[PDB]
C-alpha cells in the first residue's frame, strides 16, 4: 500500500493505492461514507476470501475525504469544508497524479454521491459504478428540520449509527454496532467528522432523470456507465436507492436488494456482494476466466 | 366463544377507573360550569297529563284528584309543622349566608290562601327554577294574565330550602264557565331574571290552559 | 382507394421520396408539422365537471338528497302554516347537502389521484417505428411517422401506418383487426387484388408483422387509415364486492330497526326518517372500493420505479400469488453481454483474453484452422460496428445485433481486424436468417482466393446440430475423415468448455465444388439445393454469458418464498445445467439422476428417479411426453431445467404447471411466445428486447429484462393482502361508535350521547383515514419468507377480522366518546348516577323542571344545549381520536380541564394496545389493537 | 457492554503481555459469520458474570484484522468453520481452544452454547481462583 497526499486546490486528498501496477486497464476507486474511512468501510471486504480472485487483476485505490482519515489534524476553527460537488472535483487530479486513465467506482452513502457526481461531470473516466446506499436527492424540509433538532439533542456518533444501521440491527447485532461505535468515535477526528456530516447534509440534488424512449431525445441527463445499485433488505436507505433506481437508464443500471442484509452490505454480506461484483465486472469484459460461483463450489 | 367476557369485563375496569378519577375532582354542592342555566325559567305544578293543559270536571272527585294529591304531597314540607326549625329572614331583604352550616328561611303555607276545583276556582302553583347563586334583581313579581287571581347554594349546603311559590286561582264563574282559559305568567320588575327569548318559551314565562268541564 | 396499383417510379412521383433512403429529416419535420402526429385516433371523453355530477349523485349519496329535500319540503309547509317558522329543518337540509358535497369532493380527489398514475403508466413504454431517414436506420416515436416515410417492419412488429409494401423477404402479417382471420397472410411488393383490403402490397395500421421483414411507403397516418376511418372478475374484487353486499345488508337491517325503535320511542316522522338515512349512509362501506383502487394503484407505482410495468391492475394482485416462474436463460437470467474465454478449432482448450497487446495470452494467427474459423465467424455474423466511438477501445464499442454475434465481431476485430473489409472481400450471395425453430444460420459468399472453387459456404448454429451434418474436419489446415477418435475429443471439449456455463457455437464450412455449382448457379432460400449435409467442421467457439449480478439473490429469495423457478432455455443440456447451478436454480445437495448415476457407479437406467430432486429435460423428450408424463416431472422434481426447448413448448410447460394449481408467471420476448404469455396467469414481456406482439400479449413488461425485477414485483405485490385488511378493518371501526349511543340511549334511558347530524359528521372526518393509512405504509421483514398465498383459500375478510374490527377497536372508541359525553354532562351538574331513567323527562318539552343532581332545575331548551354540546363533543372527539390513533400507530409500531376529551379515548387505546399484546392469539391479531 | 473489550491488531498483544498473572478469554469473530451473531449474547452474559480482576473477557474482529487471524492460527475462510473461536490465555500464552483443531488442520465441530463454555473452559473454577487471588493483591 502506497499512500499519497495530493494538493488539490480544495484541500488535500489522502489516497492509498494497493496493487500498484496499472496500464490501459481501469483501477478500482473506493469512496467511504460519513463516520468511516476506507478502513472502516472497505477493509474486511477486500480482505474477504472470495474477493481475492478479483484483486489480483485490478488495482484498488482507496480515497479518504479531506480530514476523515487516520491521524488527521483538526481543521482550523470554521474552515470552509468543500461541498459534495467540490469533493467530486478532487477526483480528476487524483487520477492524473496517480496516472490513472479510467476507474471502476465503489461508493457507500456519501461516497456513492461523490462518485456519481464525478461520473456525471467526467463520464470518460468511469466505466462502472457500484453505488451502495446512495441518496441522489436533497434532504428536504421536514428531514432538514428533524436533522436540526437531532443535532443538538443527539450525539454525532448516534446520528451516524442511525444513518448507517436499521432499527432492528441496532439492537440485534451486538458486535457490529459495538464495533462501528468505536470505529466512529475513536478512529475519526470528531471536528472533521462533523464538518463532513454538515457538508453531506446540504448535498444539493443529483440532476438525473430516466431517459424516455423517443420523445426524451432532446438532451437527457443520466450516468452513461454500468451502474450496480446495492442496498440491503433491512436498511434505512432502501427508499433512497429505489428513488435512484428510477432516474437512471434501465439498460445499463442494476438494482440489488440484498436479502438478509442490513445497513452495510459489504461487511455483513461480503460473499453475496463479491459474487454480484464479479458478475458485474464480467459483464463489461473483465475476468472472463473466473469460474461461476456456486458452480466451482460443487 | 366467551373470549369477549374477559375482554369486555375488564375493559369496563379502565372505564370505571377513569369515571372514578373524574368523580373525585368534583364538588358535591356546586357544578363546575353553569352558563346554560344563567336565568331561571318558570313552571306550573301540578304537571298535567298533556302539554300544560289542565282539564277537570267539577262533578267528579277523581277528575280533580290527580292534581289534589299532587298538590298535597308537594305542599307537605311547606306545612306549619315542617317549617318550625328555620330562621325567619327579614322581608324584602337579600338574605345571604357564609357559615359552615347553611339554613334556609321559613315559608308559611298560609301565604298561598284558598284546592278550589270543587268550588270552581282551581289553584295551581307557579314555581321558579332553582339556580345555585343567581341573586334576583329589581322587584321579582310573577304577572299572570288570561279573572286571574295571583296569591340558593345547593342541595347539600342549602338543605331545608323552601322555594317561594305563587298560586294562581282562575275563577270559573257562571257567566264564563267551560271556556279554555289560557293564562300567561311572566317575571316582572327584574333585570337578571330574563323574560324574553325566541326558542326558549319557558325562560321567564309559563303558559298553561286551565279548563273546567262546566 | 389506395396506391396498390401504382408503379415503383410513380410512388416517387406521388410522395416525393427516394425508395432507398426515404424522405430526409428536413422534409420529415415539415410534413409532420403540416399533418400532425402519425397515430392521432382522438377519442372523446367526459368534460370533467360532468364526472363531478356523478360523484355528487348516485349510489347511497342520493339518500342524503332525499332527506334534504324532505327536510326542505317540511320547512316550506311549516313556514306556510305557522308564522315565525323554526329555522331547524332548513339547517337540517343544508347539513345533509354540504355533507354530500364534501364527500363527493373527497371521492373525486381520490379517483383523480389514481387516474393520474394509471395514465402515467402508459407513457413509460411508447410505440416505436423504424423509419429510413437520411439514408440511415433510425427508431422514431411512432407518432412522428410521416406520409411518405420508408418504414421497415421485422417479425413481431406493429405496423405504424398504412404502408404500400415495396420489398418483402417472406413477410406475413396478422390481419385480425379488420377480418376475423388469424392466419398470417403473406405480403409481397406485387399487385394481387383490386380490393385494397385483399391485396398483397398493402399492410395496414395496427396489424402485426408476425414473421419476416418488409419495407413500405406510408400512405395514411392518422385517421385516413383503414383503422382510423372506421370506428371480468378477480378473486380480490369478488371478495370485496361480496363483503360490501353483506355489510350493506347489515346496515339496512340496523337502519330499519333503529327507525322502528325511534318511532316507538316518540320520535318525529322527519327526525326518525333522517335518523334512518343517517344510520344507513353511515354504516355502508362507501369508499372501500376507492380505497382498494388507491392501494392497487399506489403499489403499482411503487413497483414501476423497480422496473415492473403492469398493463392492468388485475396483474398487480396476481403478482403476489405467484408460485411458479418459467424463465428464459439468455437476457433474463444472464446479462446477454457475451465475452470470449476459450477457443476450440483444434482438439484443445485455446484460451483467449482482452488487452489486445501481447495478443492476449500467448496465441496469434499462426494456425490456418484459426484463420478459417475467424473468417467463418466474421462472415456469418450480421452485427456490425456503429459508425462512432472510433477512439474507444475495440471491446468498449457499440455494436448492433445479436450479443453472440457482437462478441464474435469484437473477437475477430481484436484478433485479425477490419471485419467490415473482410466481409467486403466475400460478397454475400444469399442469407438464411437465424430462427428459433431452425437453430442455425447460413450464408453463401464469393471467394477472392487462389485455389477457391468459386463458391464459399458459411454456417453457424447449435454445435450438436452442426456436427450431425459434417463429414469432414480441418486440423492444422488439413482435412481428415470423421471418426470416434475425434468425436470423443469434441464431446470432451463441449463437456469441459460447456460445463463452465460457456455458450458454444458450432461453425463449419464446405468448399462448394465448381463443377457442380458454377459462377451463375441458382441460389434460392426456398427449396435449398446446396449440400447442407457433409460439411467440413472447422471448430467451435466458447464464450461466456455471465449471470446477472442480482439474479442469484433473486433465486434465493424465490427459494425462501416458496416460489418455483423453472428455466426454459434453448441451450444444450450441459450449458443449461451449468448455468442453472451457477445462478442457484439447482442448489447444492439436490442432484440430477445423471449426477447420482456417476457419484456412485451404476448405469443411469438402474437409478431410482425418486432419489433426484433436480432434472434437466431435453426439448426433444418433452415432444413425446404425455400430459401424465409431464405431471410426474413437475411434481416429483423441485428444480426443473428445460434445455433445447423451442419457444412453442412453453405453452405445454405452463399448462402442465397450471394443472398442479399453481400461479404461473412466464417470460416471453417473441411472437411464438404469445400463446404462453396469454395462457399464463401473469405474462411477462421484455421492455428492452421484446416484440410489439409479446408486449401486447403480456400482462407485465420488464423495463430491464431482469429476472430479479420479477421477484421484486412479486415481493411488492405480496404487500397488498396485508394493506387491504388494514383498510377493511379501518372502514369498520367507526361503525360501533356511531350505533352504540342509540343502543345505550334505549337501554339505560339516558340523554342521547350522539345525534343524526353528528352521526353523519363522524363518518366524514373518518372517511379518509383508510386512504391515508396506505400512503404511509410499511414493508415487513418476512414478506419474502412466506409461502405463496392460496387465492382460493386465503380470505381477505374472515370472522377473525370482522370480530376484531368491530368488537375490539370500536367498543373502545365508543367508550372514549361516552367519556366526553358523560363529562360534559357532569361539569354542568348532571352526575352519571342521576343520568339513568332521565331520558323520559329530559326529552319532555313540557317538563321544564328537570332536577339537577346539585338541586338546580333546568328548562327544556337549556337541557338541549348541553345535549347538543355533548353530541358535537362526541363527534369531534371520535374523529380526532381516530386521526391521532392513525398517527400514533404508524409512528410507534409497524387543554383547559380537557382530560375527558381525546385524552381518554387515546388512554383506553393504550390499555388494550398493551393488554392485547399479552394474549398473542396464534391462529396473530396484535398487529392491530 | 463495558465488560467485553474489543481489540485491534496492535492492542491485543499489548494487553495479553501487560500482565502475566491475568487469564484472558478472547473470542475471534467476523461480522459476516452467522455463528458469531448467535454467540454474541452468550458471550455478553458470560462476561456479565465471570468478569473478575483475574479473568477478563476480550474480542477481536479477525474478518477485518487479518494479522490476528495469522498470529493466533484462526482461519477466516468460510469453509473452515473456525468462527467463532474461544481461546484461553493463561499467562499470556494459549492454554485452550474451542473449536479444537486436529492433526489434519480441520476444526472439530463444537456447539457454542453457554453450558458448554463454563464446563470445558472451567469458568466456575477460574472465577473462584481469580476472586480468591485478587484479594491478596490489595493486601
Ligand atoms: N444468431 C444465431 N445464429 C445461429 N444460431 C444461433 C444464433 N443465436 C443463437 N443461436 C443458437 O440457437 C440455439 C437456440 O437459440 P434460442 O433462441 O432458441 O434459445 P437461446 O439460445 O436464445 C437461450 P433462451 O431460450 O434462454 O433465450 C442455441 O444453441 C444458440 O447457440
Ligand atoms: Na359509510
Ligand atoms: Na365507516
Amino acid at each position: 500500500c502506497q499512500e499519497h497526499d495530493i494538493e488539490t486546490t480544495h484541500g488535500v486528498v489522502h489516497v492509498t493505492i494497493r496493487g500498484l501496477p496499472k496500464g490501459n486497464r481501469p483501477v478500482i476507486l473506493t469512496y467511504h461514507d460519513i463516520g468511516l474511512n476506507h478502513k472502516s468501510c472497505f477493509n474486511a471486504f477486500f480482505n474477504f476470501e472470495d474477493m481475492q480472485e478479483i484483486t489480483q487483476h485490478f488495482a484498488v485505490c482507496h480515497v479518504d475525504a479531506p480530514g476523515q482519515q487516520e491521524g488527521a489534524p483538526s481543521f482550523p476553527t470554521g474552515y470552509q469544508y468543500p461541498t459534495m460537488d467540490e469533493l467530486a472535483e478532487m477526483l480528476p487530479p487524483v487520477l492524473t497524479h496517480l496516472s490513472l486513465k479510467s476507474i471502476i467506482g465503489i461508493g457507500v452513502g456519501a461516497g456513492a454521491y461523490i462518485l456519481s457526481r464525478f461520473a456525471l461531470n467526467h463520464p470518460e473516466l468511469v466505466e462502472g459504478l457500484v453505488l451502495i446506499n446512495v441518496d441522489p436527492c436533497a434532504k428536504g424540509w421536514i428531514d432538514w428540520a428533524a436533522s436540526k433538532l437531532s443535532g443538538l439533542t443527539t450525539n454525532v456518533v448516534d446520528i451516524i449509527l442511525a444513518h448507517h444501521f436499521g432499527q432492528e440491527e441496532l439492537q440485534a447485532n451486538l458486535d457490529l454496532i459495538q464495533t462501528y461505535r468505536m470505529h466512529i468515535a475513536q478512529d475519526i477526528n470528531q471536528d472533521n467528522l462533523q464538518l463532513f456530516l454538515n457538508s453531506y447534509n446540504g448535498r444539493r440534488d443529483l440532476e438525473i432523470e430516466r431517459p424516455i424512449l423517443g420523445q426524451n431525445d432532446n438532451k437527457s441527463k443520466t450516468l452513461k456507465c454500468s451502474t450496480l445499485l446495492v442496498v440491503g433488505d433491512n436498511s434505512p436507505a432502501v427508499e433512497a436507492v429505489v428513488e435512484c433506481n428510477s432516474r437512471l437508464n434501465p439498460i445499463n443500471t442494476t438494482l440489488l436488494k440484498m436479502a438478509d442484509c442490513g445497513g452495510l452490505p459489504q461487511v455483513v454480506q461480503p460473499g453475496k456482494l463479491t459474487e454480484a461484483f464479479k458478475y458485474f465486472l464480467q459483464g463489461m469484459g473483465y475476468i472472463p476466466s473466473a469460474s461461476m460461483t456456486r458452480l466451482a463450489r460443487s | 366463544l366467551l373470549f369477549y367476557l374477559v375482554f369486555y369485563g375488564f375493559l369496563a375496569a379502565l372505564f370505571s377507573f377513569t369515571m372514578w378519577v373524574m368523580l373525585q375532582t368534583l364538588n358535591d354542592e356546586v357544578p363546575k360550569y353553569r352558563d346554560q342555566i344563567p336565568s331561571p325559567g318558570l313552571m306550573v305544578f301540578p304537571k298535567p297529563v298533556t302539554a300544560l293543559e289542565y282539564t277537570f270536571s267539577r262533578s267528579d272527585p277523581t277528575s280533580y284528584a290527580g292534581y289534589i294529591e299532587d298538590l298535597k304531597k308537594f305542599l307537605k314540607p311547606y306545612t306549619l309543622e315542617e317549617q318550625k326549625n328555620l330562621t325567619v329572614c327579614p322581608d324584602g331583604a337579600l338574605f345571604e349566608q357564609k357559615g359552615p352550616v347553611y339554613v334556609a328561611c321559613q315559608f308559611p303555607i298560609s301565604l298561598l290562601q284558598a284546592f278550589g276545583y270543587s268550588q270552581g276556582n282551581p289553584c295551581i302553583l307557579v314555581k321558579m327554577n332553582r339556580i345555585i347563586g343567581l341573586k334576583p334583581e329589581g322587584v321579582p313579581r310573577i304577572d299572570c294574565v288570561s279573572n286571574v287571581a295571583v296569591y340558593y347554594y345547593g342541595k347539600k349546603l342549602h338543605v331545608g330550602y323552601l322555594q317561594p311559590l305563587v298560586a294562581v286561582q282562575v275563577s270559573f264563574a257562571p257567566n264564563n264557565t267551560g271556556k279554555e282559559v289560557t293564562v300567561e305568567c311572566k317575571i316582572d320588575g327584574s333585570a337578571n331574571l330574563k323574560s324574553q327569548d325566541d326558542r326558549d318559551k319557558f325562560l321567564g314565562r309559563v303558559m298553561f290552559k286551565i279548563t273546567a268541564r262546566a | 382507394m389506395d396506391d396498390h396499383k401504382l408503379s415503383l417510379d410513380e410512388l416517387h412521383r406521388k410522395y416525393g421520396t427516394d425508395l432507398s433512403r426515404g424522405l430526409t429529416s428536413a422534409r420529415a419535420a415539415e410534413i409532420l408539422a403540416r399533418d400532425g402526429p402519425n397515430a392521432l385516433t382522438p377519442p372523446p371523453t367526459t368534460p370533467e365537471w360532468i364526472k363531478f355530477c356523478r360523484q355528487l349523485f348516485g349510489g347511497f349519496s342520493m339518500l342524503l338528497w332525499i332527506g334534504a329535500i324532505l327536510c326542505f319540503l317540511a320547512y316550506s309547509i311549516q313556514a306556510a302554516t305557522e308564522e315565525e317558522p323554526q329555522n331547524d329543518n332548513l339547517y337540517l337540509g343544508v347539513v345533509l347537502s354540504a355533507v354530500v358535497i364534501i364527500t363527493g369532493c373527497f371521492s373525486y380527489y381520490q379517483e383523480a389521484k389514481s387516474s393520474k398514475i394509471m395514465e402515467s403508466f402508459k407513457n413509460m413504454v411508447p410505440q416505436q417505428a423504424l423509419v429510413i431517414r437520411n439514408g440511415e436506420k433510425m427508431s422514431i416515436n411512432a407518432e412522428e411517422v410521416v406520409v411518405g416515410d420508408l418504414v421497415e417492419v421485422k417479425g413481431g412488429d406493429r405496423i405504424p401506418a398504412d404502408l404500400r409494401i415495396i420489398s418483402a423477404n417472406g413477410c406475413k402479417v396478422d390481419n385480425s383487426s379488420l377480418t376475423g382471420e388469424s392466419e398470417p397472410q403473406t405480403r409481397s411488393p406485387d399487385f394481387t387484388n383490386e380490393n385494397p383490403l385483399e391485396t398483397r402490397n398493402i399492410a395496414f395500421f395496427s396489424t402485426n408483422c408476425v414473421e419476416g421483414t418488409a419495407r413500405g411507403i406510408v400512405v395514411y397516418t392518422g385517421d385516413r387509415t383503414v383503422m382510423g376511418r372506421i370506428a371480468g372478475q378477480t378473486p380480490i374484487a369478488a371478495e370485496i364486492e361480496h363483503f360490501i353486499h353483506i355489510i350493506t345488508g347489515v346496515a339496512v337491517f340496523l337502519g330499519v330497526s333503529f327507525f322502528i325503535l325511534s318511532l316507538i320511542l316518540e320520535y318525529t316522522w322527519l327526525e326518525a326518517v333522517i335518523f334512518l338515512i343517517g344510520i344507513i349512509v353511515a354504516n355502508v362501506p362507501e369508499g372501500l372500493l376507492a380505497t382498494v383502487t388507491v392501494c392497487l394503484t399506489l403499489t403499482a407505482k411503487r413497483m414501476a420505479r423497480k422496473n415492473c410495468l403492469v398493463k392492468n391492475l388485475e396483474a398487480v394482485e396476481t403478482l403476489g400469488s405467484t408460485s411458479t416462474i418459467c424463465s428464459d436463460k439468455t437476457g433474463t437470467l444472464t446479462q446477454n453481454r457475451m465475452t470470449v474465454a476459450h477457443m476450440w478449432f483444434d482438439n484443445q482448450i485455446h484460451e483467449a483474453d482482452t488487452t489486445e497487446n501481447q495478443s492476449g495470452v500467448s496465441f496469434d494467427k499462426t494456425s490456418a484452422t484459426w484463420l478459417a474459423l475467424s473468417r467463418i465467424a466474421g462472415l456469418c455474423n450480421r452485427a456490425v460496428f456503429q459508425a462512432n466511438q472510433e477512439n474507444l477501445p475495440i471491446l468498449k464499442r457499440a455494436v448492433a445485433g445479436d450479443a453472440s454475434e457482437s462478441a464474435l465481431l469484437k473477437c475477430i476485430e481484436l484478433c485479425c481486424g477490419s471485419v467490415k473489409e473482410m466481409r467486403e472481400r466475400y460478397a454475400k450471395i444469399v442469407e438464411i436468417p437465424f430462427n428459433s425453430t431452425n437453430k442455425y444460420q447460413l450464408s453463401i459468399h464469393k471467394n477472392p482466393n487462389t485455389s477457391e472453387p468459386q463458391h464459399l459456404l458459411v454456417m453457424k448454429g447449435a454445435p450438436e446440430r452442426i456436427l450431425d451434418r459434417c463429414s469432414s474436419i480441418l486440423l492444422h489446415g488439413k482435412e481428415q475423415p470423421l471418426d470416434e477418435e475425434l468425436k470423443d475429443a469434441f464431446q470432451n471439449a463441449y463437456l469441459e468448455l460447456g460445463g463452465l456455463g460457456e455458450r458454444v457455437l458450432g461453425f463449419c464450412h464446405l468448399f462448394l465444388p465448381d463443377e457442380q455449382f458454377p459462377e451463375g448457379f441458382q441460389f434460392d432460400t426456398d427449396d435449398v439445393n446446396f449440400p447442407i449435409d457433409n460439411l467440413c467442421f472447422v471448430g467451435l467457439i466458447s464464450m461466456i454469458d455471465p449471470p446477472r449480478a442480482a439474479v442469484p439473490d433473486a433465486v434465493g429469495k424465490c427459494r425462501s418464498a416458496g416460489i418455483k423457478v423453472i428455466m426454459v432455455t434453448g441451450d444444450h443440456p450441459i450449458t443449461a445445467k451449468a448455468i442453472a447451478k451457477g445462478v442457484g436454480i439447482i442448489s447444492e445437495g439436490n442432484e440430477t439422476v445423471e449426477d447420482i448415476a456417476a457419484r456412485l457407479n451404476i448405469p443411469v437406467s438402474q437409478v431410482n428417479p425418486r432419489d433426484a430432486k433436480a432434472c434437466v429435460v431435453h426439448g426433444s423428450d418433452l415432444k413425446d411426453m404425455t400430459s401424465e408424463q409431464l405431471d410426474d416431472i413437475l411434481k416429483y422434481h423441485t428444480e426443473i431445467v428445460f434445455a433445447r426447448t423451442s419457444p412453442q413448448q412453453k405453452l405445454i410447460i405452463v399448462e402442465g404447471c397450471q394443472r398442479q394449481g399453481a400461479i404461473v408467471a412466464v417470460t416471453g420476448d417473441g411472437v411464438n411466445d404469445s400463446p404462453a404469455l396469454k395462457k399464463a396467469d401473469i405474462g411477462v414481456a421484455m421492455g428492452i428486447a421484446g416484440s410489439d406482439v409479446s408486449k401486447q400479449a403480456a400482462d407485465m413488461i420488464l423495463l430491464d429484462d431482469n429476472f430479479a425485477s420479477i421477484v421484486t414485483g412479486v415481493e411488492e405485490g405480496r404487500l397488498i393482502f396485508d394493506n387491504l385488511k388494514k383498510s377493511i378493518a379501518y372502514t369498520l371501526t367507526s361503525n360501533i361508535p356511531e350505533i352504540t349511543p342509540f343502543l345505550i340511549f334505549i337501554i339505560a334511558n339516558i340523554p342521547l350521547p350522539l345525534g343524526t347530524v353528528t352521526i353523519l359528521c363522524i363518518d366524514l372526518g373518518t372517511d379518509m383515514v383508510p386512504a391515508i393509512s396506505l400512503a404511509y405504509e410499511q414493508a415487513e421483514s418476512d414478506i419474502m419468507k412466506r409461502q405463496p398465498r392460496n387465492p382460493k383459500t386465503d380470505k381477505l375478510v374472515n370472522e377473525r377480522l370482522i370480530s376484531m374490527a368491530y368488537g375490539q377497536i370500536g367498543m373502545i372508541q365508543a367508550l372514549g366518546g361516552f367519556f366526553t359525553y358523560f363529562v360534559i354532562l357532569a361539569e354542568n351538574g348532571f352526575l352519571p348516577i342521576h343520568l339513568l331513567g332521565l331520558r323520559v323527562d329530559w326529552d319532555d318539552r313540557w317538563i321544564n323542571d328537570v332536577e339537577d343532581s346539585y338541586g338546580q332545575q333546568w328548562t327544556y331548551e337549556q337541557r338541549k344545549i348541553v345535549e347538543f354540546t355533548c353530541h358535537t363533543a362526541f363527534f369531534v372527539s371520535i374523529v380526532v381520536v381516530q386521526w391521532a390513533d392513525l398517527v400514533i400507530c404508524k409512528t410507534r409500531r409497524n387543554p383547559t380541564w380537557w382530560f375527558c376529551a381525546f385524552p381518554y379515548s387515546l388512554l383506553i387505546f393504550v390499555y388494550d394496545k398493551v393488554r392485547k399484546l399479552i394474549i398473542r392469539r396464534r391462529p396473530e391479531k396484535e398487529t392491530y389493537y | 457492554p463495558e465488560y467485553i473489550k474489543y481489540f485491534n491488531d496492535k492492542t491485543i498483544d499489548e494487553e495479553l503481555e501487560r500482565d502475566k498473572r491475568v487469564t484472558w478469554i478472547v473470542e475471534f469473530f467476523a461480522n459476516w459469520s452467522n455463528d458469531c451473531q448467535s454467540f454474541a449474547p452468550i458471550y455478553a452474559d458470560l462476561s456479565l458474570k465471570y468478569n473478575c480482576t483475574g479473568l477478563n473477557f476480550g474480542k477481536v474482529d479477525v474478518g477485518r484484522y487479518t494479522d490476528v487471524s495469522t498470529r493466533y492460527k484462526v482461519s477466516t475462510s468460510p469453509l473452515t468453520k473456525q468462527l467463532p473461536t474461544l481461546i484461553l490465555f493463561q499467562g499470556g500464552k494459549e492454554a485452550m481452544r474451542r473449536p479444537q483443531i486436529d492433526k489434519k488442520g480441520r476444526a472439530v465441530s463444537w456447539t457454542f452454547s453457554e453450558e458448554n463454555v463454563i464446563r470445558e473452559f472451567n469458568l466456575n473454577e477460574l472465577y473462584q481462583r481469580a476472586k480468591k487471588l485478587s484479594k491478596a493483591g490489595d493486601n
